[PDB]
RNA sequence: GUGAUUUCGAUUAACGAGAUUCCCACUGUCCCUAUCUA
């Protein structure tokens, strides 16, 4: 039993999760964070009033439940540089 | 002017339309294929409009009305009436009905100046029927069926109803209703034929699958063409036979 | 949307909130909470039950008939969209809400 | 008027009667995310921007929020905010 | 949604296994329909097939006319008792359990449906939509 | 167990006069929906000016189904007054 | 076949009305559907389609119809106009009404 | 040697920590688990 690529089932080694993978860069684009750290508070429910053709739930309004997350600015205070070699 | 369609490849045009003479109401469903064969033919004469009835799009089975006045169930709500009443014009009255009978289009067979109705409706929704879409009121079973506005298609010109109807219901219907009646069927031999066809005084729409002798039928009684009087029975007589 | 209120104590009911019950003679029945609903099942009586707001307005707790209290309605005869009705609706049920 | 819509015009933030159980009140910018999220109440998380151009019409189609629930939910809320609560309720004993 | 249903059908929670039996809910003949299968059922090891509003099942039918007994036939269910959600924001129930006949192209056997029928079944089936008085 | 073959809506409601004056008044509280009011029916109006008429005995009796055995109780109560005054 | 003949008669027989006095019951057309010109399918110059018009913009299942065009109102500028419905724990469908 | 009694080798009421097939009622046996206490 069990989804066999989520092993071992083993504790976080931090509270923390790891970003694994940024977006692909594109430089012709404006300079950008890919990223953004918040603290989770809640959950509540919305009524969303739909507009997706083809549904049957066009033009009707749904009830979802959705997840506040409490985002105060972020503070930059460092930089660093990497370097791609053979490892 | 008899047509047909399909919404969404179903045959139901009267489960998923409204047609009177002063308006039309389709489901909004899906693509718009259905919307623009009805304005293909209608243009920009009267009315049309998207409307859902409690989320649903049973249009036609779940409202009822005339040429004079729309009603809708307990279970429209708010939003859905507000659409109406900005859609349609100030002449069409717009009535919300408590009645435990929901489904108004199938429990009221009406015309622009008769109604026939479930036998069990309340006398408060008969009065809210007489005031606001200005007919008389009328109990009466068509072959001692319920739901008269499923299996009845009405209009001022004429009326199509179940081929088991009586001979002697038949004619009692047609002395209440003032309309002449045909016993007959719709969409390859469909016995619910109010809520498998629309149609008003100029114009009918009814499945794919209606046959060319069943909309033969269908335009006569209608009286679509202006030519054709109520009498070509005698003229399309010799086709219904070789058809039973 | 639509803010309901429940059968049994008349308390607001708002999106997916409380529980709806449909019997046979297709009446619905909707409760705030599963206490008016399992109140509702054991059959017993709102106008009894002193916290609900039927006792309270059969008992002369609070005022039943009035001037304030015969504003709103459910209307069943839409009216046309017209934007100073409903800014003048906006004022109104605010300074109805202050005197009541 | 964090949880105020334009068709629901109570002036009102995000935060629900009482307060978030075990949070306080959002006194911040936040995000609200349609559904769940990994993690419970209180913990760090990290939002990433998506890694590929999303080819569906999930991520394209505007959102028209109507109604935010702030009712309680450290219990049955009934009550959006206090005022709606008092002005239900009436006038307690301790009022007079 | 088998064939005979109008579109899509939405997830809605099983109230009915197989092995249940319901009301029947037409003019037919018929008092009760026992369930021996649900169609469009996935198949899932140790599992009962279920059946919820909306849904199409094969029944027999325990208790009514002897002519309509001892007949596999489709039937259409209209009630549930086991409270299901709405997408619009609700959780409602039913008093009992209900079904009606049907052919295997969704037709109803009978003449008309006594009791509110699902507003979700109502919506699927033209043919159900077309013999309910009361729709929710 | 089905559906009555007569019954259409499910609904059954007979007047408060032939409540009072049917022999066997169980069955029928246990077969009826509601009992409806008449205000130009001279028993009626009689039976308006009586102590146990008003108060709660017209929500009680608007509906049956949600009734407790007291209010049916109360019910019977009223009826049964209503008879005393009908060599 | 004699026997066949008493089938025919349910389907074929059309029963008229007795005219019941005088009240007139005369069929309504619109002369706005009297003077509509009949639209041809292979025409050059003919009114647009809904269906056309969502051909144009995006096609089936992705265009997206605004139903508030067809409204009529006092003012044209309301028709894409949000109408509240929640304030303050009261429905403004309830309050909403003339004078 | 047989094991009450009666009736016609079969049959038999009452009774049984004896054996077998079903019915109503009931249900976490199960669909399909979840929670609480020591
Ligand atoms: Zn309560």
């Amino acid at each position: 039993h069990g989804h066999l690529g989520f092993l071992p089932r083993k504790r976080a080694a931090s509270i923390r999760a790891r970003v694994k993978a940024f977006p692909k860069d594109d430089r012709s684009k404006p300079v950008a964070l890919t990223s953004f750290l918040g603290y989770k508070a809640g959950m509540t429910t919305i009524v969303r009033d739909l507009d997706r053709p083809g549904s049957k739930f066009h033009k009707r309004e749904v009830v979802e439940a959705v997840t506040v997350v409490d985002t105060p600015p972020v503070v930059v205070v460092g930089v660093v540089g990497y370097v791609e070699t053979p490892r | 002017m008899a047509t047909r369609t399909q919404f969404e490849n179903s045959n139901e045009i009267g489960v998923f339309s409204k047609l009177t003479n002063t308006y039309c109401l389709v489901a909004v469903g899906g693509s718009e294929n259905f919307y623009s064969a009805f304005e293909a033919e209608l243009g920009d004469a009267i009315p049309i409009v998207h409307t859902t009835i409690a989320g649903t799009r049973i249009i036609g089975r779940m409202t009822a009305g005339n040429r004079r006045g729309l009603l809708v169930p307990t279970q429209t709500t708010d939003q859905e009436l507000q659409h109406l009443r900005n859609s349609l014009p100030d002449s069409v009255k717009i009535q919300r009905v408590e009645e435990r009978l929901s489904a108004l289009g199938n429990v009221i067979c009406c015309n622009d100046y008769v109604a026939l109705v479930h036998p069990d409706i309340d006398r408060e929704t008969e009065e809210l029927i007489s005031d606001v879409l200005g007919v008389e009121v009328f109990r009466q079973t068509i072959s001692g069926n319920i739901l008269v506005g499923s299996y009845c298609s009405l209009s001022n010109q004429g009326g199509l109803v179940h081929p088991q109807t009586s001979v002697q219901d038949q004619e009692e219907l047609s002395s209440l209703l003032q309309v002449p009646l045909v016993a007959g069927t719709v969409n390859r031999g469909s016995s619910v034929v109010g809520a498998g066809m629309v149609v008003n005084d100029y114009l009918a729409v009814t499945g794919l699958d209606t046959t060319a002798p069943e909309l033969s039928v269908i335009e006569s009684i209608f009286r679509l063409q202006d030519a054709q009087p109520e009498s070509i029975s005698g003229n399309l007589r010799d086709t219904l036979i070789e058809t039973y | 949307m639509r803010i309901y209120q429940c059968h049994f104590c008349s308390s607001p009911c708002y999106p997916g909130h409380g529980i709806m019950f449909v019997r046979n003679d297709a009446k619905e029945f909707r409760f705030c909470r599963s206490k008016c609903h399992k109140a509702f099942k054991q059959r017993r009586n709102p106008r009894k039950l002193k916290w609900t707001k039927a006792f309270r307005k059969a008992a002369g707790k609070e005022l039943a008939v009035d001037s304030t209290l015969t504003f709103a309605q459910r209307r069943n005869v839409p009216v046309r969209y017209n934007r100073e009705l409903v800014a003048t609706t906006l004022k109104a049920m605010a300074r109805i809400e202050e005197i009541r | 008027a964090n949880g105020a819509t334009s068709f629901d015009r109570t002036k009102k933030t995000i935060t629900p009667m009482g307060g978030f159980v075990h949070y306080g009140e959002i006194k911040n910018d936040f995000i609200m995310v349609k559904g769940c999220i990994p993690g419970n109440r209180k913990r760090i998380v990290t939002l990433r921007k998506s890694l590929y151009t999303n080819t569906s019409r999930k991520a394209l189609e505007e959102v028209s929020l109507k109604w935010i629930d702030t009712a309680s939910k450290f219990g049955k809320g009934r009550f959006q905010t206090p005022a709606e609560k008092h002005a239900f309720m009436g006038t307690l004993k301790k009022d007079l | 949604s088998g064939n005979g249903a109008q579109g899509t059908k939405f997830r809605i929670s099983l109230g009915l296994p197989v092995g249940a039996i319901m009301n029947c809910a037409d003019n037919s003949g018929a008092r009760n329909l026992y369930i021996i299968a649900v169609k469009g059922s996935g198949s899932r090891l140790n599992r009962l097939p279920a059946a919820s509003l909306g849904d199409m099942v094969m029944a027999t039918v325990k208790k009514g006319k002897p002519e309509l007994r001892k007949k596999v036939m489709p039937a259409i269910v209209v009630r549930q008792a086991k409270s299901w959600r709405r997408r619009d924001g609700v959780f409602l129930y039913f008093e009992d359990n209900a079904g009606v006949i049907a052919n295997p192209k969704g037709e109803m056997k009978g003449s008309a449906i006594t009791g509110p029928v699902g507003k979700e079944c109502a919506d699927l089936w033209p043919r159900v939509a077309s013999n309910s008085g009361v729709v929710v | 167990q089905g559906y009555e073959e007569g019954d259409n809506l499910l609904y059954h409601e007979t007047s408060i006069l032939d409540f009072v004056r049917t022999e066997d008044p169980i069955s029928m509280l246990g077969e009826m929906n509601k009992f409806t009011i008449d205000e130009n029916d001279h028993e009626w109006k009689i039976l308006k000016k009586l102590k146990q008429t008003t108060d709660e005995f017209r929500s009680c009796i608007e509906d049956l189904k949600v009734l407790g055995k007291k209010d049916f109780k109360m019910i019977l109560r009223w009826r049964k007054i209503a008879r005393e005054i009908l060599t | 076949s004699q026997s066949r003949i008493n089938n025919v008669l349910n389907k074929i027989h059309v029963a008229q009305p007795q005219a019941r006095d005088d009240v007139k019951r005369t069929p309504f057309i619109p002369e706005s559907v009297k003077n509509l010109k009949k639209y041809d399918p292979e025409d050059p110059n003919r009114r647009k389609l809904a269906r056309d018009i969502e051909a144009e913009n995006g096609g089936a299942g992705v265009f997206n119809v605004n139903l508030k065009d067809k409204y009529l109102l006092e003012d044209d500028e309301w028709k894409n106009d949000i109408m509240p419905e929640i304030l303050d724990g009261k429905n403004v469908y309830d309050f909403l009404d003339p004078e």
